[PDB]
């Protein structure tokens, strides 16, 4: 047996259906052993090191690379030095849009201010009772969930003036 | 571009007052938003496609015109090592 | 109070302003929308008040009393605070069964936001504003109260005995003219 | 029925929601406008029903 | 219904629909709101002034 | 009536207008809504409680 | 005269049009907003005329 194009679209739509629980998270506020060259990630990891906070995912949607003229006059995304066009869940299969686009923005000091070197997109996150706000710190979280796609970086720095926009595209 | 190292980085300035919701022209469920504090004239949001010191904001303070509020956005995508698309 | 920062409702009855006249090619103001609905609701409240009283039962609301003086009211209509509201809450408030006791309904204002209720997020398929936050909602629920002077009386009891009956709809101003 | 896709009228009497409170710096939804008039029309219907009956000549 | 405001970007552009509710006459339709009743071509009940069912119950 | 968020005059400050309806008192204007009637400076008809023309017509 | 040039309110009782049904991704005409409130005020006027007369003291 083999995996079909429509099976990948079905997996993309499954990720769409799970989009409500998705949360952006960052961590690793301390230095690496090699700041000028961060280390490779470990796939077996269960949670980011030195978690700073969690933020709800602003946007999860299916996309595809754009092509003229049928995408010229429509909403568009730039990512990976390539143009992308949004496609709805109920039109993905006919468009063959088996790409998924993820985004979330950490605006200002809505989470604790400091350096950070790790980024990841968890799902199935649950906060404590009565914590309805999107932005969360690790003490307020009830269920951290799964450590879906994450990556390391060189250290950044943040302030009330700064917004950190983090996003991904994934082939599923 | 002259405080960071090079020219090939993506840098643009966003002007949110262009997306003020006007009664007629603006589409109802379009990209425009209702006028308020952020969607306001004398406001700008600068997107920068690379790592930067916080002191770069002070550099913009040296350059921007007086009376304009400044915001900076850090686009993590542009910094990603190699191709940023992840595979399963 | 909706005159504050988050909403900036500019409605005020003393100004005698009864219509918001929008103009073309201008930036739309959320204050104007808030006032637009406020005016209509205020005049509807006025028209209601001219006829009904806050404790007037229209239909239904047949009460049930257990042996332990626990009181439950069936669904029904009632005029409270400028509107005729359909009561449909399953309260179980009990009375002391001694002395004069009055059953009243209290209206509590609460704010519902997209953060609490995700359905309020925009769900127009295939637009830029998809899943974006938007206007909040004012939720006004009704609950039973005993011996509360702030609440609108619906029933009165004397030693656990019903004091006054009212078979059909109550209309205070009409009843005054008829009397 | 205006709850469907082309209008998405989000009014419902069982929710006891009586005012659409707009906020600044947000997008404007057509569903909010539809609900804005739907609430007023439903309460006007309730007021009229408390007095008149369908088919009552004036 | 097209925008007819002179000199605007949205001139002649489509917009909000309307909900048209046209009243028609019917005979022996149960769904309709009865206004008259007849017996062998003869009027059954008269009402000289406005009718008000709830008010009429209290008055009765 | 200018934009409260900005709170200053500006190009974006103006918006919708307002319809004001101030009541005034008259003497013998027929177009105005009569509230009282007088005969040689004496009150003509009283009304101790709310007035309702259609209701009173039914009741009569 | 709200049918005039500045507002262009399209309300007229003969048409028997009771609701403005907004649609997504279209211009929000100011005339539609004016008519949106005008309909409600007209029907409230009708409801008040079915009970009261002009100059009825309360």
């Amino acid at each position: 047996a083999i995996a079909t194009y429509n099976s990948h679209v079905e997996l993309a739509k499954y990720l769409v259906s799970k989009a409500d629980s998705v949360y952006l998270t960052i961590g690793k506020s301390t230095p690496w052993s090699n700041e000028t060259n961060p280390p490779q990630p470990d796939e077996n990891a269960t949670v980011l090191q030195e978690v700073i906070g969690y933020k709800k995912a602003t946007k999860v949607t299916l996309v595809r690379p754009s092509k003229s003229p049928e995408d010229d006059n429509k909403n568009l995304i730039s990512y990976g030095n390539k143009s992308w066009v949004e496609v709805t869940p109920e039109n993905a299969k006919a468009e063959g849009a088996k790409w998924v686009y993820l985004e979330s923005s950490i605006v200002g000091d809505e989470l604790p201010l400091g350096t950070y070197r790790q980024v990841g997109f968890v799902m199935d996150l649950v906060a404590k009772s009565g914590i309805s706000k999107f932005n969360l710190v690790p003490s307020e979280v009830e269920s951290t969930g799964t450590l879906l796609f994450f990556d390391n970086k060189q250290f950044q720095n943040r302030s009330e003036q700064t917004t950190a926009k983090e996003r991904f595209i994934v082939e599923v | 571009k002259d405080y960071l190292g090079r020219d090939d980085i993506d840098v643009s300035v966003y002007e949110p007052f262009t997306n003020i919701f006007y009664t007629n022209k603006s589409h109802l469920n379009g990209e425009d938003h209702l006028m308020g504090y952020y969607y306001r004239f004398a406001v700008i949001n600068v997107s920068i496609g690379d790592y930067f010191p916080v002191e770069i904001i002070d550099v913009i303070n040296e350059f921007k015109p007086a009376g304009v509020t400044l915001y900076v956005t850090y686009d993590g995508a542009s910094t990603i090592r190699g191709g940023a698309i992840i595979k399963w | 109070n909706f005159k504050g920062s988050p909403y900036l409702d500019r409605f005020d009855p003393s100004k005698d302003r009864t219509k918001v006249l929008f103009n073309p090619d201008r930036p739309l103001q959320q204050a104007e929308l808030n006032e637009m609905q406020s005016i209509d609701q205020y005049y509807l409240k006025n028209l209601g008040d001219a006829i009904f009283k806050d404790g007037d039962k229209q239909s239904g609301l047949g009460f049930t009393l257990s042996e332990d003086n626990v009181l439950t009211v069936n669904p029904g209509y009632v005029y409270i605070n400028g509107k005729i509201r359909y009561y449909d809450n399953d309260d179980s408030v009990k009375i002391t069964g001694v002395g004069k006791e009055t059953i009243g309904i209290k209206l509590t204002e609460r704010i519902v936001t997209p953060d609490e209720d995700a359905s309020l997020l925009d769900q127009t398929s295939g637009v830029p504003s998809y899943f974006s936050k938007g206007a909040d909602r004012l939720e006004e629920k009704m609950s039973l109260t005993v011996n509360d002077p702030t609440s609108a009386t619906i029933y009165t009891f004397m030693d656990g005995d019903l004091y006054i009956q009212s078979t059909n709809a109550e209309m205070d101003k009409i009843n005054k003219v008829l009397a």
